[PDB]
């Protein structure tokens, strides 16, 4: 038997996304994004989510 | 006047049976198909970067 063992899941996550960013006197620039992808805990899952 | 198989019959040759081979149809047989052996691999990275 090589195919692999295959079963369903579901994944839980939430993406944190902050970014900084730069007013001109004309213009917008992003001088920074930082992008996590933030796990959920049993009690959100369960309790919230379920 | 007296039929033909009225009177005993020795067989005065030497018989050769002869069986000519049956016809044989292959049918197509893999042991691990193309799609087998791609789905053998845990990760794709086509479908993951899809
Ligand atoms: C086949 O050969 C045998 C001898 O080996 C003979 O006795 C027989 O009559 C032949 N024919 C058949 C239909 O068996």
């Amino acid at each position: 038997n090589i195919a692999p063992y295959k079963f369903k899941a579901t994944m839980y996550y939430k993406d944190v996304t902050v970014s900084q960013v730069w007013f001109g006197h004309r213009y917008s620039q992003f001088m920074g994004i930082f992008e996590d992808r933030a796990p959920v805990p049993f009690e959100e899952v369960i309790d919230k989510i379920n | 006047q007296l039929s033909r198989a009225d009177i005993t019959t020795v067989s005065t040759f030497i018989d050769l049976n002869i069986t000519m081979l049956e016809d044989h149809e292959f049918v197509p047989l893999e042991v691990y198909t193309r799609h087998e052996i791609k789905d053998s691999g845990l990760l794709d990275y086509t479908e993951v970067q899809r």
